RNA sequence: AGGAAUUCCCAGUAAGUGCGGGUCAUAAGCUUGCGUUGAUUAAGUCCCUGCCCUUUACACACCGCCCGU
RNA sequence: CGGGAAACCAGAGUAUGGUUGUGAAACUUAAAGGAAUUGACGGAAGGGCACCACC
């Protein structure tokens, strides 16, 4: 039972860094998307 | 007609159980509809099944029912058809009691009142739901003065539970004549809350539509959960300046408890809200206003 | 307890204590006019 | 009764439960409670539930 | 007067005129 | 065995009798369930006391103008 | 064919808070003194109904 608790500990912290390095690589993206308005109505 | 009545609520309880399902599919749709009208980025939560969502937007329509709510499903001819009220007392009523339930009788139009002799809980909505009984009333009284009042809505129906605090009845006055019966007005006032919305709808639809010249008015004011109750006529003198005169019963009502079922339906039906007054926080907390 | 203080002796003490309900609330002919004239305003306006 | 309970060794006199009307009980246990009107029966007893 | 506004408009009326097929596959693009 | 006045009541109803519960409100000499026994009269008029409405779907048949300021 | 970073040169959504955007009373309930081809009333008759009326 501890060692399941123990588990769940880490994975609460992992996805902590998983957010903030995805963040950075993220306005990458949607930057890219801007750029798809523009020519949305065109194609 | 038994085996129709089971279908009917199941029919019902099912339908309430995904009624937030579908809202929070409908509230989705909108978003996406907005984003497709004013050219804009769908949003991330929607960026998945967009085409789903608005293949769906080409099938919405007018002709569709929409989303399902069960209010509605309670109160379906509210509107359509003038309700039948039927109201009893409790096991051997006193003197008093009675002169109260003849005095409620008058209240209501087109109500009905009925000796309540040997006459078995469940066996007296069973008779109602044959002959299309609307709504049932049951009132309970202490030492000869009403204490408690139940509405039930028939057609598995919501239930409120009420108590009674200051009651004068007409017949403690003298010389007061006979009353209008016309089809009345209704003020609702003080009812703000999600909680007061629903209670107001269930004291409205007791009563029938009126005509636009009556001059009968019934006033529902809410102040700190307390309902009062107040009936008058009103006489147009001359222009801006109109006389009030006292007429009916005067009492005062405060609500403790919804139940989704009908009043023969206490070990089953689940409880929509009930008041706590051992909360913590109960004394200084009100629930019919915001 | 009862029975080591005196007789009726709680009610010249003064004490403080918690009610756990509101008090009901007392009709007066204040309230009265008031919703009288909220009856009044609604009847002008048609604000049925 | 159930919820309902008859107390007594609280009080002396119909005019001391008077006074404490709504006034907020407890157990040991932690059962909260509310005095609700006095009794006759005996001199200083009232109903809480 | 809003171009923007006035160009959503015009682009909806004139896929109209395609066809309501054309009109479908047309809307699918632009979402 | 409860005057003058006055209130209520149409079928398992009026009335009698017992047995339970205290159910997040109310209720203690009180509140609410459940069963037992079970009647007389009445099924129609607007006379009194009042209330709600009206007096501008052309089968056959019937019927043929409310009034005043 | 050579190099391409272990290269070369010297972003949106909600929610919660802020900021801003010469007298009409001391006097008057006579529509501050109306509108009306559109307004305000009265009588009579007919159809119903009630353990707020009868029997
Ligand atoms: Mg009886
Ligand atoms: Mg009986
Ligand atoms: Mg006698
Ligand atoms: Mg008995």
């Amino acid at each position: 039972k501890e060692h399941f608790r123990a588990k769940q500990k880490e994975e609460e912290e992992k996805l902590k860094r998983q957010k903030d390095l995805r963040k950075k690589l993220f306005r990458i993206q949607g930057q890219k998307e801007r750029r798809n308005q523009k020519s949305s109505l065109k194609g | 007609m038994l085996r129709r009545e089971a279908r009917l609520r199941r029919e019902y309880l099912y339908r309430k159980a995904r009624e937030e399902a579908q809202r929070s599919a409908q509230e989705r749709k909108e978003r996406l509809r907005r984003a497709l009208e004013e050219n804009r980025l769908i949003p991330t939560e929607l960026r998945r099944e967009a085409l789903a969502l608005q293949g769906s937007l080409e099938f919405d329509d007018a002709g569709g029912e929409g989303v399902t709510s069960h209010v509605d499903d309670e109160y379906r001819w509210a509107g359509v058809e003038d309700p039948k009220v039927m109201i009893t007392t409790s096991r051997d009523p006193s003197s008093r009691l009675k002169m109260f339930a003849k005095e409620l009788k008058l209240v209501f139009p087109g109500a009905q009142r009925m000796n309540r002799g040997r006459h078995e809980v469940g066996a007296l909505v069973r008779a109602c739901k044959a002959n299309g009984v609307t709504d049932l009333l049951v009132v309970h009284e202490h030492r000869g003065t009403p204490v408690g009042l139940i509405v039930s809505h028939l057609p598995f129906g919501p239930t409120a539970y009420f108590t009674l605090c200051n009651v004068v009845m007409r017949h403690d006055i003298p010389d007061l004549g006979t009353m209008s019966e016309a089809k009345p007005h209704l003020i609702t006032h003080g009812f703000s809350s999600r909680l007061g919305k629903r209670v107001s709808d269930i004291l409205r639809y007791l009563f029938p539509v009126p005509k636009d010249d009556s001059h009968r008015v019934i006033t529902f004011a809410n102040q700190d959960d307390y309902i009062s109750f107040r009936h008058h006529v009103y006489k147009k003198t001359d222009h801006r300046n109109v006389e009030l005169t006292e007429v009916g019963p005067r009492f005062e009502l405060k609500l403790y408890m919804i139940r989704l079922g009908t009043l023969e339906q206490e070990a089953t039906a689940d409880v929509e809200w009930r008041w706590h007054p051992y909360t913590n926080t109960a004394r200084k907390r009100v629930f019919l206003s915001t | 307890t009862a029975q080591k203080r005196p007789e009726n002796s709680l009610l010249e003490e003064t004490l403080h204590f918690d009610h756990a309900v509101r008090m009901a609330p007392v009709i007066t002919e204040e309230t009265t006019l008031q919703l009288e004239d909220i009856i009044k305003q609604r009847i002008r306006d048609q604000a049925w | 009764f159930k919820n309902t309970s008859f107390i007594k060794g609280m009080f002396n006199s119909a005019l001391e439960v008077a006074k404490f009307e709504g006034a907020v009980i407890r157990t040991v246990s932690g059962i909260r409670g509310q005095i609700k009107k006095a009794l006759r029966a005996p001199e200083g007893a009232f109903r809480a539930s | 007067f809003n171009l923007e506004k006035a160009r959503l408009e015009v682009h909806r009326f004139g896929i109209t005129g395609y066809g309501k097929g054309k009109e479908r596959i047309l809307e699918q693009e632009r979402a």
